[PDB]
RNA sequence: GGUUGCGGCCAUAUCUACCAGAAAGCACCGUUUCCCGUCCGAUCAACUGUAGUUAAGCUGGUAAGAGCCUGACCGAGUAGUGUAGUGGGUGACCAUACGCGAAACUCAGGUGCUGCAAUCU
RNA sequence: GAGAACAGAAAUCUCCAGUAGAACAAAAGGGUAAAAGCCCCCUUGAUUUUGAUUUUCAGUGUGAAUACAAACCAUGAAAGU
């Protein structure tokens, strides 16, 4: 069962996330960055509440994020682990056995800095599942994933400790 | 080689529109009887012979032939013929009542009394002298509403003297065709009243 | 549109008033016919008396059966003389209107038929492109229906796959306008005759050109025939007759790829070229007058026939069917060796060359007088009829492929049907609102099609003598249409430079 | 965290629709929906991939259940001549070809109804596309078999802007395209730029032409031998079947599980 | 809002009405015989057809405005409401309605000798084309109740009526047949309900033109009891039997219209 | 000529029939052979009076194609 | 008997949890030159059935689970609800004959049937 | 409900459940979930034009409105709408 060879977790998808919030140049810089960052041309997020004291309208332009998949994103999932210093805590892992972290400075992740750049922060999402996803995803006979074949914590946490030898930070 | 020519006491009657056969003939209460097991077979063979007489007849109606392929809309093509039916004669109730005509309104008597004629309506574009196009006069970027954008518009004197002064004349003529809207609906409303 | 009157109240009512149902009575007495064979006008049996329950199939089999030839029966239809065809059964063809009754003796004149049936085309298959210029001619192979070459005005002629709708090869020799296309009758060559006054041949299973062209003419190809197969000698390839607009008519060898005889006798274009079944060659010129030439003779003038007072623009044979196909036949089968397709083209010719008594050949010549000609250049110099009665010039005459009928599409926007033996009239298809350019028969005698500058194709039933199926789809005028030998394939083209492939 | 209200209230769909594989909302229009109201019965040709197969049917809608016409399968086509490549475009073009003429040879159009007491000569056959739950897209294996039925012979309504080829620019089709597709045009240019390029993926792929010593050249060859055949004899022949029916079901009862009485529960119950 | 608009005109009385819709309610006592035998008919009535799925405490006799609030509802003008008891064991009522009011009712019970239509097991006919009728015995033309049930079936399988007809389509035929002749002062007999897919043979006897005919049972066989009638009053009946007359033109004496399309007078 | 369909200068010129320059006309088109897409032959259509008929004696038209 | 494609009836078919499936089929699964589409070949599109796998999907078994369904000569012809012979009583109301006519309750049980085509050690 | 720097109850991203508990119109006692909701592509024609047909007007009775139909037109691979 788990000595099966497609029972096997690996990276489904890497979200490279920025909410700026406030719309134009910086916003811009962010999604210029993101491109640098990934390749691809990402895409914008429209609002979805309008709040005087975040100051957004409705239908405003807010965050940024791309996705990334294959050796590519696992190129960038080892620069940002690279530059988290290989320690991840318990709780960045979720029930699904998904999981995510924040990086606060980016010019550390292989970027030369530069004055019109600046300084940006940046989320990491990474979505794990075994072979066998598309089964919820394709057109035709649109089916759900049972219990044993599902991605658990505690599964993920064993394969994260299998790969990256690095300590599960309880506290 | 069945005979097709059936011989019945009493001539069957024939609804072609509604492809339906009426035979007023005796039938056996014994031989039609659910204890008899010959029933299934009789029942068979009269709606049999019926059926052969309404089917003589369908194909002894006269029948529509084309030139034209497919393609094309109507549904029949060269290569089908189809049968002519007559118009139903077997009297049936209608689901729903008549259109009842609506009664003249206030304008259709006005124009009646006048012997003012109805519109020709050909289109809704006009032409626009200050510039060289022709342009809607009314609805979406109609020639109705370019006071409402007009860049510079002249305040009347008859204006002044009144609290309406410092208003502006786009806003004025907006409400103004707003009212005169409402005051078409409100004529409608009152002649579907009446 | 402007519709029909619809019917009145009183129609109505009669509509919904009960029919009546034609059948048969079981108390139908007997009935004596007597059979005559129209093309011989042999009467078989003398006079014999049938019941009134017969059908069209049992009084068949009966004829073949009086003439003892039951083993292989050949199919016939039986017409009374008006002239009336026996349509199902002789009660509900002639003794149900009255006019032949129990009593009187019916003289039922037979017509042998073809036991294969083409299907009328009613929709395009497919709209190809791939041609530069507008399309001006077209042909199909005669062995197979799958291949057709169309040559058009963009120096070029295509070999289209007519089993996918796909362009197969291109044919790219020429400088100026492929004018004329002809495959040969034992398939094995295509000759185009092009503007810039060359002839080339082409291999189509290769789509490659033999060598170089023909040359020698001075103005460009009018039309190209072939020497038909069951009269060249077997381990032979048919020579190339080509006529062109200054008046010669060269012939050339083309295993030699040389020219032997030049006809100059033309004063004018010739319109057309034939090479006929009986070693000889019909030419249609501009100077009103058709020539008849002898290719045992060395090629000298034997007949000049002078009849028409403007252009002859076309000619016919009977046995232009025939002679186009050589040895093949509507099931498309080859022959094994070369002298079993001399046989085969052999019998193909003589079923119609060689009927009632003696073997002949008509011609008709479809001229600017609006009048066509019939004749029978061997038995005599006078013209066998003059068929009169296009309001403008006729412009395509076509016998059909058992030579009893002719058909003439002229300018007058008319297609006329006239009787192959006598030339009389019979029928005049209309429904072209523009001038019909071409027409085109189908294997089995029984329908036509003809291309007009109307844009539209039209398919008409012989029989009937009525228009069968109306084909729009072309967006500009049509200048050429073809039947394929098997009668599955229909192919038009013309200034819209695509090809239409029609099917049933 | 269901409750027994929600399970009470809830309303389930259709098994089509749950287990999908039926558009209803295309079914009913493709089915109950006439043009005219002349009474002609509509007929669909249904066009099914699998991973490993392809499924040409035609059907008739019928009030117990619709019933199947003829049908055709892409392994029927090793038969033909074609025993690589049983899901791709030219495979489709076969076995639309297949189920075309198949049909056309069932129904005697090409080599009593009461039509027949009308009409002197027979309709040409008359069958509506259905794809399913496909995408429809600019050269697609559908559209493929589309294409090989339209050539086989069956009156399928279509435009060709989804055949490939066609232009997006402008409203065209490339019918060298067209035929590079019908005839595999398009997989012997990957076997040779593979063949040219990378050694080491056209080891894995295209390992049976290898195998056969099929060349990159003989495609068209073959699949023009494989039109030819099906064109000359496409009638089905049944697989012969090496074991029956009873042995069949008794093989299969035997792995599976039989059923235990109720009595038998409530022993082990209690 | 444009879609609700043109549900509405869908909805709105027009000259030339649209196909009558049939609408199937269980009643509050329902069987596997009664949804069996809905099923049956409602593919037999199918597309113009809608069901529901719940049971609806429905007396016809007792209270119409359920009826009536269903009906208008939803836009059906013929309603079947299938019901059960010991009184009338598989009680079928056939409620036709004028303008959104019960025009009028019919209630029959089926006899529990029934096949349905799964028991015959016998290839039938293509989904949703109006089928042949042959109604069987003189009390369909003569008497009120027998009168009542011919329109009332005619009205009901009739479909869309149409002036051109394709033969590939002339598939089944529907035959009413009366369980024998009957006379003054006694229970009416049992109407009996018959579905029949055609065949035919070349006659050899009538030509090419003129086949014969045999008949395919295919189910559902049902024996109808005639328990009980609410008839629509006279002005009622006049009022869904008028004419609209505005399609025809109307008819001058000494004129006409010949076959060219000239309209033509007539002197005397 | 089958109709005055619209003359420039009024409505009641075009309900009077006037024909000046400019003004729209029905012709029939019949001896044009022109064919629809769909097969219908069309025998109506529209065109431009080009001329003045009361200045030349003759009506000119350009046909609308 | 398994499986697939197209269906009818639309929970006896649904939800939750374990186990089983030989063959065939189905599916996951490999690649991105081609036609085609996205931020991403994830979906869609194309190619090989070639590297593998029944781990899921799919089907079946199991559960005094939730839910659903069906027969009742079970409630019950009862409750309820309308007319009546001059039936009473100046009284607030009631058995009676004829009509129409349930649900709550109890018992017996159940957890998919089937139409067309093709195929499987 | 689980997680993800600023970013907490309310900003952005991911997974799972989710019979509609949202959003459109009506007042359902059964409206709509591979939609009738959201987003995209195409059409800007929508006051077309023909009619011996229905109704009304006219000193300009083969004109115009009006009803109905048909030919078109839009879109789609198509069924169709």
């Amino acid at each position: 069962k788990a000595q099966n060879p497609m029972r096997d977790l690996k990276i489904e998808k890497l979200v490279l996330n920025i909410s700026v919030g406030e719309s134009g140049d910086r916003l811009t810089r962010a999604s210029k960055v993101l491109e640098q960052l990934s390749g691809q041309t990402p895409v914008q997020s429209k609002a979805r509440y309008t709040v005087r004291t975040f100051g957004i309208r409705r239908n405003e332009k807010i965050a940024v994020h791309v996705t990334v998949r294959g050796p590519k994103a696992e190129e960038i999932l080892e620069r940002g682990l690279k530059v988290k210093e290989y320690q991840l805590r318990d709780r960045n892992f979720s029930a699904t056995g998904n999981f995510g972290f924040g990086i606060d400075e980016h010019i550390d992740l292989g970027i030369k800095y530069d004055p019109s750049i600046g300084i940006f922060g940046m989320d990491f999402y990474v979505v794990m599942n075994r072979p066998g996803a598309r089964v919820t995803r394709r057109k035709r006979c649109k089916g759900t994933v049972g219990n044993s074949h599902k991605t658990t914590k505690e599964d993920t946490v064993s394969w994260f400790k299998q790969k990256y030898d690095a300590d599960v930070l309880d506290k | 080689n069945l005979p097709v020519t059936v011989e019945k006491p009493i001539p069957v009657v024939y609804d072609l529109g509604n492809l339906a056969a009426f035979d007023s003939n005796v039938l056996d209460k014994n031989d039609l009887d659910s204890s008899n097991a010959r029933r299934e077979e009789k029942i068979k063979s009269l709606t049999r012979d019926n059926v052969q007489l309404l089917i003589n007849q369908l194909l002894s109606l006269p029948m529509k032939t084309t030139t034209e392929s497919v393609g094309g809309t109507g549904g029949q093509s060269s290569v089908m013929t189809l049968l002519q039916l007559p118009d139903p004669t077997t009297d049936l109730p209608r689901e729903k009542p008549l259109p009842k005509a609506k009664a003249m309104t206030k304008w259709e008597k006005f124009a009646a009394k006048k012997g003012i004629k109805p519109k020709e309506r050909a289109g809704k574009m006009i032409y626009d002298e200050a510039s060289g196009e022709w342009v809607p006069k009314w609805g979406y970027k109609g020639a109705n509403k370019k006071l409402d954008d007009q860049w510079l518009v002249e305040v009347d004197d008859k204006v002044k003297g009144t609290d309406n002064e410092l208003i502006d004349p786009r806003t004025l003529n907006r409400a103004e065709r707003k009212r005169l809207v409402k005051k078409n609906e409100k004529q409608q409303r009152r002649n579907m009243k009446n | 549109s402007t519709l029909i009157p619809p019917p009145s109240k009183k129609q109505k009512k009669e509509a919904q008033l009960p029919r009546e149902v034609a059948i048969i009575p079981k108390d139908l007495p007997n009935v004596s016919i007597k059979f005559q064979a129209l093309d011989t006008g042999d009467n078989v049996g003398g006079a014999l008396r049938v019941p009134g329950a017969i059908s069209e199939k049992q009084l068949e089999e009966l004829l073949n059966q009086l003439n003892g030839t039951s083993d292989d029966p050949v199919p016939y239809t039986f017409s009374c003389t008006k002239t009336i065809d026996i349509t199902d059964n002789l009660y509900s063809s002639l003794i149900k209107p009255g006019y032949n009754s129990t009593e009187d003796q019916i003289t039922l004149l037979y017509t042998p038929r073809a036991v294969f049936k083409v299907k009328p085309v009613t929709r395009s298959s497919s709209a190809i492109a791939g041609h530069g210029s507008t399309i001006l001619c077209s042909a199909f192979a005669p062995h197979t229906s799958s291949r057709m070459v169309t040559g058009a005005g963009d120096n070029t002629a295509r070999i289209w796959d007519c089993d996918t709708q796909t362009p197969m090869h291109t044919l790219k020799g020429h400088y100026n306008w492929v004018l004329c296309v002809s495959w040969s009758p034992d398939g094995e060559v295509i000759a185009t005759g092009s503007m810039d006054n060359t002839i080339r041949l082409w291999d189509p299973k290769s789509g490659q050109c033999l060598g170089d062209a023909l040359r020698g003419h001075s103005k460009w190809i009018t039309s190209l025939s072939w020497e038909p197969i069951h009269l060249v000698k077997p381990g032979s390839k048919p020579r190339l007759a080509s006529s062109s607009k200054d008046g010669t008519i060269k012939i050339w060898d083309t295993v030699s790829r040389v020219c032997q005889y030049t006809m100059s006798g033309h004063t004018n274009s010739v319109s057309c070229v034939k090479w006929g079944g009986q070693g000889l060659l019909y030419s249609g010129s501009h100077d009103r007058t058709v020539r008849v030439w002898d290719i045992n003779s060395q090629g000298r003038c034997i007949n000049i026939l002078k009849s028409h007072a403007h252009w002859v623009n076309h000619l016919s044979l009977s046995t232009d069917y025939a002679l186009r196909i050589g040895a093949f036949d509507h099931t498309g089968k080859k022959p094994s060796t070369p002298e079993e397709a001399q046989k085969k083209a052999l019998e193909n010719y003589e079923k119609i060359c060689k009927k009632n008594g003696n073997s002949e050949e008509m011609m008709v010549t479809a001229s600017d007088d609006y009048t066509m000609f019939l004749w029978n250049p061997l038995k005599s110099t006078k013209p066998i009829a003059r068929m009169t009665g296009h309001q403008k010039l006729v412009n395509h005459v076509a016998f059909s492929p058992d030579g009893r009928y002719i058909v003439s599409a002229s300018f007058d926007n008319s297609i006329k049907l006239w009787d192959g033996r006598d030339g009389k009239f019979i029928s005049t298809f209309r429904g072209h609102v523009a001038s019909v350019y071409q027409v085109a028969w189908s294997s089995d005698c029984r329908l036509l099609v003809s291309c007009s500058k109307d844009t539209t194709l039209k398919v008409w039933d012989v029989r009937t003598r009525k228009l069968s199926v109306d084909l729009p789809g072309h967006k500009d005028e049509v200048y050429t249409v073809d039947w394929s030998v098997d009668g599955k394939r229909v192919c038009s083209g013309g200034k819209d430079k695509m090809v239409r492939l029609w099917t049933h | 965290a269901k409750s027994s209200a929600y399970s009470s209230r809830f309303q389930t769909p259709f098994r089509r629709r749950r287990e999908g594989k039926t558009d209803y909302y295309q079914r009913k229009r493709l089915v109950t929906q006439h043009k005219a109201k002349y009474n002609t019965p509509k007929y669909r040709l249904v066009v099914r991939f699998t991973n490993k197969d392809i499924i040409c049917q035609i059907i008739s809608s019928t009030i117990t259940g619709d019933v199947v016409l003829a049908a055709a399968y892409s392994h029927e086509l090793p038969r033909y001549g074609i025993t690589h490549g049983l899901t791709n475009w030219a495979a489709a073009y076969a076995t639309g070809l297949l189920i075309a003429r198949r049909t056309l040879q069932k129904l005697g159009l090409d080599e009593y109804e009461l039509t027949e007491a009308v009409e002197d000569g027979p309709r040409p056959f008359k069958v509506f596309l259905d794809i399913g739950l496909q995408r429809t897209t600019t050269g697609a294996r559908v559209f493929g078999a589309l294409k090989g039925a339209s050539d086989g012979g069956l009156y399928v309504p279509h435009s060709e802007n989804r055949f490939p080829g066609w232009d997006f620019e402008t409203e065209e089709i490339d019918p060298e395209l067209l035929r590079s597709y019908i005839f595999g045009g398009h997989v012997s240019q990957y076997m040779e730029e593979l063949a040219d390029d990378d050694e080491e993926r056209f080891s894995e792929l295209f390992k049976g032409y290898l195998a056969d010593d099929i060349d990159a050249d003989s495609l068209e060859d073959i699949y023009t031998s494989a039109h030819e055949a099906i064109r000359a004899d496409p009638a089905f022949k049944p697989t012969e079947k090496k074991f029956t029916k009873e042995q069949y079901a008794a093989e299969s009862k035997k792995y599976r599980q039989t059923k235990l009485s109720k009595e038998e529960r409530a022993a082990r119950v209690a | 809002n444009a879609r609700a608009k043109r549900a509405l005109v869908k909805r709105e009385a027009k000259l030339v009405e649209n196909v009558k819709q049939a609408l199937f309610i269980p009643g509050q006592s329902c069987n596997k015989n009664l949804h069996d035998i809905m099923v049956d008919l409602s593919a037999l009535k199918k597309p113009d057809m809608k069901r529901f799925n719940r049971k609806n405490d429905i007396h016809p006799f007792e209270d119409m405005s359920p009826l009536e609030f269903f009906s208008e509802k939803n836009d059906c003008s013929l309603m079947v409401l299938m019901t059960s008891s010991k009184k009338r064991k598989n009680n079928m009522t056939f409620i036709r309605t004028f303008g959104y009011k019960i025009y009028d009712m019919i209630e029959l019970m089926v006899a529990d000798n029934f096949k349905l239509l799964s028991d015959f097991k016998k290839l039938t006919f293509t989904v949703g084309l109006k089928p042949m009728f042959t109604f069987q015995g003189a009390a369909f033309d003569t008497h009120p109740v027998y009168k009542q049930i011919k329109s009332l079936f005619l009205d009901f399988f009739r479909g869309e009526s149409t002036d051109l007809q394709d033969v590939a389509g002339l598939q089944h035929v529907i035959s009413m047949t009366i369980q024998g002749d009957f006379q003054d002062g006694e229970p009416l007999p049992n109407v009996l309900f018959r579905v029949y897919k055609l065949k035919s043979y070349k006659s050899d006897q009538g030509g090419k033109r003129l086949p014969r005919i045999e008949l395919v049972e295919i189910g559902p066989r049902l024996d109808f009891k005639i328990g009980r009638i609410h008839t629509p009053s006279p002005d009622m009946v006049t009022e869904a039997h008028k004419k609209p007359k505005q399609l025809e033109m109307k008819t001058k004496k000494n004129v006409e219209l010949d076959i060219m399309g000239d309209k033509l007078g007539r002197i005397h | 000529i089958l109709a005055v369909k619209k003359n420039p200068q009024s409505p009641m010129y075009t309900q009077l029939g006037v024909l000046t320059k400019g003004t729209i006309i029905e012709v029939n088109v019949s001896e044009l052979g022109m064919v629809t897409a769909g097969g219908k032959v069309v025998w109506g259509k529209y065109a431009q009076v080009t001329n003045e008929p009361d200045r030349d004696g003759c009506v000119n038209a350009v046909l609308l194609v």
